[PDB]
């Protein structure tokens, strides 16, 4: 058993983790209390779920996890909420004063007072760690913190931990629930400096999972809640092979390996299904075959792009549910005559799957329904390149003007790193279109 | 719990101040002693940004009152808000300033301005986290105008890393006190474009024509020209002042609304309008609302928007209604007039929802933008000032303070300089 | 109010859509890089279709299907043919073709030429053209990426003048992927008499520039319709909709159903429309051949009014509502 | 459609299915780069101060 650290940073990571520990809590039994009846081993084990539970004397299950954020309203929520004794204070740090909206803030000026108190708690984790083998991190490109300080904090683990994995799950800006004009800006930045230090990282467009709720959840105006309760849904399907028996993805190493060939390109479009809404009285269960074909509609993509006008690298299907391998096939097969799916010549067409028996767990009174069978595709298209055209245009055009340029060099940025972080997108657009065209 | 410190200098100043407060504190159920009476916690959660809690669970206003004649700070403190206030920040002198903005920047004021600064030092030291400042003032005449921007400047040299931000009333002749008013504005928007982070331009003239043409009434007092600012004032600090997203603090306001660091002139609009004691009965649909703050007529500066471009906008919705039918309304206005907004800030309108209406009305709504119309009210006051200027008339009164003509030229200068940048970025294409 | 933008200048066809939409006063065109429309006429080249269908409030269309390129290119066309199950290696209206690169299907084409000379082997290489029965003068042109397909040796020849043309097809194909036919259609003929030893190509640029006869038989070299169908009921006793148009109305339909899946916007974030000019060959035997596909077409000069008008009515107010000149082909 | 690397488990299952064959900073600069920013702030600060002393 090896296990994994997660690090949520600034008020999207922490509200994500929020919803994606409350789910951890419910799938493995684990009560508000701490305490999981089911663990019969006390105080210790070497079981799947320790991967992100770690135990105490008394028998209570301890998240893996760091919350951190430069102003304390959003955490200290947590230190109130209802899960509040699951975590120990240390684990939940706060600043006085955010970071603005503004990257250089986060990372250079506010980032520089933090950075060293934080890798010291993370370091305590660590210390109780048999075999630590990477981390978790959750943030949004949009925000000063989620933007500024992670990229600082994704460039010290490599130094502390030069030999661990580090996985993203990053909230892509969306203007429906956007709060800053310089999102562009951030999350160029934000990029730039973490991308060589990021193995595999999972893209969520706030467009895509907002539009999923109003079209199949029927809700009329999604809040925060809304939207991480799904996107919790989609990181459970993601991380149960860490903390369930299984043999596909067992390990941070794993999904480099199964989804990213090559390291620049490691941004896998993830596709979930069915989506339904707990309101409707009427729901006829989706088959296999019905589900399976949802993963290739692009609205039901984490981000909207087109795959079909791409190629694909590597395709994971991970299955939860009432789903036996013959039907998996029988669903492929059918597929593959009636989609376009066009992989890369150096790479196998194949499917790589996993099954889960367990159906999908859903919070008590939220907007999901319960369902039969369930899956989340993993495929790194290059048709996700999409995300990175519309956001480097929207960054060229208030570039030109300089616009809000001066908040970033009043922090201590220079402008250099503006056009440089824009030079190295320009060329992770070139690799994606030479790959995939 | 950030923290804001207000100050109010000068006649207008403290007139608009002090209604400021008194319309904040019924929305957030505090009473003319500082005791909460309200059924909502959505009106304490915040509370600390404005004001101060002692013993007894009194709130106190974070409130320096600022003149240099006794008048209307007696006036206030005889009001009915008048002693909620904390009555060491009441600071004032007796000489007055005789609506010169010498007097209040360079002499007079400069025999006062220590004791403010005590004032605003003990406040910040009580601060967990200090925002910045917010300064109420008008221009156009002396203590306000010329000691105020002489605050704000000193504010900056020993608060250099904290948001200045202003709610500047613009003098005007349908409403002016004096034929020198145009002097002292042009003065003062000289310091204005160097030492504010944000500044609501409030006009004298907009206000007049808004109570004459739209409510009907014949003959504006200043009653009801405040009527209409403190207004606009509630609703700007709404988004300070309640739980939510956008722009919750003065720092990310600024970061949001200001492009470029001299184009920090706001133009607010408020929808409904409404006259004291009008008490309209019919709430206003959402595309009502939406309509409205957007109209002409109700910007509280005398500036047509559509001579102009918007660089970014502010929209903040008050009362129970549908998000959804904001959100669509808000996107049809763009998108009906979308060469009306600069292409090279894309998704340049944000838009904020508090459930908490204002007092008498079920539905409101409050428009912040920056506009590059604006440079209309810059010109305006540039022709007056140079009308005078070219003769060098009733400058004896500034030079026998110890100014002299070059200072008028600077100032004059710097605020033609800012109305030719924001024609640059009205004719700027992507 | 309905918005839209203009990308391509040089289209002929989108200006007179563009000119009608604004003549409705429903329609406001906008700068070309404002992000906030309804309708795109973009570009023929590096058209942004990843930033399309990312503005909230706004059904956003083009005019353009991606991916229909696949369709629309010489050499893109004769791959999408052979290794496409709907339409095989079996196919009995397109032309024998094979890829050539210069300095690929070489091997293959030399393998099935030394088969016609033992014992017609006439070829055209399309990117100038060069029309020849020597196998190496014609790899020899490629070489100082082409197709080589075989020449129709035997074409129908009009009279009088015996001389030969193609028809040039034009089909609308809306965001529903309804294909509409155009019911008028145009014959570029060529006007110097077909010479089995400017007369080959019946390109109307090549027969203005290099024909003594231009203009003589009809007007610019383009015979319409009605004429044709009258000419055909005199001289071969049929019929334009019986010997043409079926064999027509069935390779448009198998073409653009084939390709369907690859490019159909039904459920994407953004739809698309598009104009599309088929061009045919028809031989002795009244057999129609498939020459290519043009994506971005122009149009007759007295059918443009007609024509773009429907554009409107089909394609952009079907999908944007105001306040038969086509044949659907049925799938 | 060939089905290789087939694991079971009480918990569930996976395999793979093949269609078609194929045909750094060190933490000394990181310091630098934070302090480097700090000084510049620290100048442009300066250079107020001063204007405002002025
Ligand atoms: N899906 C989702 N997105 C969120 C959530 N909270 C914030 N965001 C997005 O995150 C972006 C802004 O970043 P934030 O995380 O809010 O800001 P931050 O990391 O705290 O940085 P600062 O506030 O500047 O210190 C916006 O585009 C939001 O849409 C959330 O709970 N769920
Ligand atoms: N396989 C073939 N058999 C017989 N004639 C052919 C032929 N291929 C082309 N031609 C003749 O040569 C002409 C060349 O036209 P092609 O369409 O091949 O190039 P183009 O694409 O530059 C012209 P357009 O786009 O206007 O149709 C055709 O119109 C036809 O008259
Ligand atoms: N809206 C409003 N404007 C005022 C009020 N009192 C004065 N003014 C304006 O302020 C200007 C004169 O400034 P004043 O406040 O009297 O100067 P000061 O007190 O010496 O700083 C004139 O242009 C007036 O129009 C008021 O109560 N309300
Ligand atoms: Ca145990
Ligand atoms: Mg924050
Ligand atoms: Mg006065
Ligand atoms: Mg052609």
């Amino acid at each position: 058993m090896r296990e994994c650290i997660s690090i949520h940073v600034g008020q999207a990571g922490v509200q994500i983790g929020n919803a994606c520990w409350e789910l951890y809590c419910l799938e493995h039994g684990i009560q508000p209390d701490g305490q999981m009846p089911s663990d019969k081993t006390i105080g210790g084990g070497d079981d799947s779920f320790n991967t992100f539970f770690s135990e105490t004397g008394a028998g209570k299950h301890v998240p893996r996890a760091v919350f951190v954020d430069l102003e304390p309203t959003v955490i200290d929520e947590v230190r109130t909420g209802t899960y509040r004794q699951l975590f120990h204070p240390e684990q939940l740090i706060t600043g006085k004063e955010d970071a603005a909206n503004n990257y250089a803030r986060g990372h250079y000026t506010i980032g520089k007072e933090i950075i060293d108190l934080v890798l010291d708690r993370i370091r305590k984790l660590a210390d109780q760690c048999t075999g630590l083998q990477g981390f978790l991190v959750f943030h949004s490109f949009g925000g000063g913190t989620g933007s500024g300080f992670t990229s600082l904090l994704m460039e010290r683990l490599s130094v502390d931990y030069g030999k661990k994995s580090k996985l993203e799950f990053s909230i892509y800006p969306a203007p429906q629930v956007s709060t800053a004009v310089v999102e562009p800006y951030n999350s160029i930045l934000t990029t730039h400096t973490t991308l060589e230090h990021s193995d595999c990282a999972f893209m969520v467009d706030n467009e895509a999972i907002y539009d999923i709720c109003r079209r199949n959840l029927d809700i009329e105006r999604p809040t925060y809640t809304n939207l991480n309760r799904l996107i919790s849904q989609i990181v459970s399907s993601i991380t149960a092979s860490l903390r369930f028996d299984g043999a596909l993805n067992v390990d941070l190493t794993e999904f480099q390996t199964n989804l990213v060939p090559y390291p620049r390109i490691h941004f896998p479009l993830a596709t979930y299904a069915p989506v339904i809404s707990a309101e409707k009285a009427y729901h006829e269960q989706l088959s296999v075959a019905e589900i399976t074909n949802a993963c290739f509609e692009p609205a039901n993509q984490m981000v909207k792009c087109d795959p079909r006008h791409g190629k694909y690298m590597a395709c994971c299907l991970l299955y939860r549910g009432d789903v036996v391998p013959k039907d998996v096939n029988a669903a492929i097969a059918t597929i593959k005559t009636k989609r376009s799916i066009q992989f890369v010549d150096w790479c196998p067409t194949g499917f790589k799957v996993g099954i889960n028996y367990q159906p999908p767990t859903v919070v008590p009174g939220g907007d999901l329904a319960k369902v039969q069978r369930a899956v989340c595709m993993l495929s790194n298209t290059t048709a996700i390149a999409e995300a990175w055209a519309r956001l480097d245009h929207k960054f060229d055009l208030m570039y030109a003007k300089r616009a809000f340029v001066h908040w970033y060099v009043g922090e201590g940025m220079e402008e250099g790193e503006f056009s440089e972080a824009r030079e190295d997108m320009a060329a992770l657009e070139k690799d994606y279109e030479e790959v995939g065209v | 719990m950030r923290e804001i410190v207000h100050i109010q200098a000068g006649q207008c100043g403290n007139q608009i101040g002090a209604k400021f407060w008194e319309v904040i504190s019924d929305e957030h159920g505090i009473d003319p002693t500082g005791s909460y009476h309200g059924d909502s916690d959505l009106q304490l959660e915040r509370i600390n940004v404005y004001y101060n809690e002692a013993t007894g669970n009194k709130y106190v206003p974070r409130a320096i009152l600022v003149d240099l004649e006794p008048g209307t700070m007696d006036s206030v403190r005889s009001g009915p808000f008048g002693q909620i206030f904390r009555p060491d920040n009441f600071v004032f002198g007796q000489s007055g300033a005789g609506n010169n903005w010498a007097k209040g920047h360079y002499t007079e004021g400069a025999e006062l301005v220590d004791s403010v600064l005590d004032v605003v030092r003990k406040e910040s030291e009580s601060c967990d986290c200090l925002q910045g400042f917010q300064l109420t003032h008008s221009l156009g005449g002396g203590t306000g105008s010329g000691m105020g921007t002489l605050l704000i400047s000193k504010i900056r040299e020993e608060y250099p890393d904290r948001i200045m931000n202003t709610f500047s009333v613009m003098p005007s002749p349908k409403v002016s006190d004096t034929v020198v008013e145009p002097y002292n504005a042009t003065l003062s928007v000289h310091q204005l474009v160097e030492n504010t982070d944000e500044t609501y331009c409030i006009d004298n003239e907009a206000l007049y024509d808004i109570c004459f043409r739209t409510l009907k009434l014949t003959t504006p007092t200043y009653g009801d020209l405040n009527h209409l600012v403190s207004a606009t004032m509630s609703g700007v600090t709404t988004c300070l002042r309640f739980p939510g997203q956008l722009n919750a603090d003065l720092r990310k306001l600024a970061v949001n609304m200001v492009p470029f660091p001299r184009l920090h002139f706001f133009m607010p609009g408020f929808a409904p309008l409404t006259s004291r004691g009008s008490q309209q009965y019919r709430a206003l649909t959402v595309p009502e609302l939406t309509q409205q703050m957007f109209d002409s007529k109700n910007m509280m500066a005398a500036c047509d928007p559509r001579h102009g471009r918007y660089l970014t906008v502010a929209a903040i919705f008050r009362g129970r209604m549908s998000m959804k039918e904001v959100d669509e309304q808000m996107l049809n206005v763009q998108n009906k007039n979308s060469s009306y907004f600069v292409e090279w800030i894309p998704n340049n309108v944000k838009t904020a929802v508090c459930d908490i209406p204002p007092r008498g009305l079920k539905m409101s709504a409050t428009f912040i933008g920056n506009s590059t119309a604006i440079q209309e009210l810059f010109k305006r006051i540039s022709e007056q000032f140079t009308a005078m200027f070219r003769r060098k008339a009733f400058l004896h009164w500034y030079t026998g303070e110890g100014m002299d003509e070059m200072e008028f030229t600077e100032a004059e200068s710097n605020m033609n300089d800012l109305v030719s940048e924001y024609q640059q970025y009205q004719d700027a294409t992507a | 109010m309905y918005t839209f933008v203009v990308r391509d200048e040089n289209s002929s066809v989108y200006a007179e859509v563009s000119r009608l939409l604004l003549a409705t006063g429903q329609w406001k065109r906008l700068r070309k890089d404002n992000p906030r429309f309804n309708l795109m006429l973009g570009e023929r080249n590096r058209l942004p279709f990843g930033r399309l269908g990312h503005e909230p409030g706004l059904v956003q269309l083009v005019n353009y299907y991606r991916g229909a390129d696949k369709l629309c290119r010489k050499a893109s066309l004769v791959k999408l043919i052979k290794t496409s199950p709907e339409l095989s290696e079996s196919c009995t209206w397109f032309p024998e073709s094979y890829v050539i690169y210069p300095t690929d299907e070489r091997e293959v084409f030399l393998a099935a030429y030394n088969r016609r000379r033992e014992g017609g082997n006439v070829w055209i290489a399309k990117s100038g053209i060069l029309i020849s029965s020597e196998a190496s003068e014609l790899l020899d042109f490629i070489d100082e990426v082409h197709v080589i397909q075989k020449y129709l040796e035997k074409p129908l020849l009009l009279e009088p003048g015996h001389r030969k043309f193609d028809i040039r097809s034009w089909v609308l194909v809306d965001h529903l992927y309804n294909i509409y036919l155009y019911r008028e259609g145009v014959l570029r003929t060529s006007s110097e008499p077909y010479n089995s030893a400017t007369c080959h190509l019946t390109n109307h640029c090549i027969q203005k520039e290099y024909s003594k006869n231009y203009g003589r038989y009809e007007e610019g070299n383009e015979m319409f319709f009605e004429e044709f169908n009258q000419y055909l009921m005199d001289a071969l006793n049929t019929t334009l909709e019986n010997s043409i148009l079926l064999q027509i109305k069935h390779i448009i339909r198998s073409c653009l159903m084939c390709i369907e899946p690859a490019i159909s916007t039904k459920h994407l974030h953004y739809q698309s429309f598009q104009l599309f000019g088929f061009d045919f060959m028809v031989d002795e035997e009244l057999k129609v051949w498939l020459i290519e596909v043009n994506g971005a077409p122009a149009c007759a000069q007295k059918l443009y009014a007609e024509l773009c008008q429907g554009i409107v009515d089909v394609a952009i107010s079907s999908v944007f509502p105001l306040a038969s000149i086509f044949i659907k082909l049925h799938h | 459609m060939e089905v290789i690397e087939l694991n079971k488990c009480t918990s569930g299952q996976s395999f793979e299915v093949i269609l078609k064959p194929p045909s750094d900073p060190s933490l000394e600069e990181i310091q630098k780069k934070l302090e480097a920013a700090e000084e510049r702030r620290k100048y442009q600060e300066a250079e107020l101060l001063k204007h405002l002393a002025e």
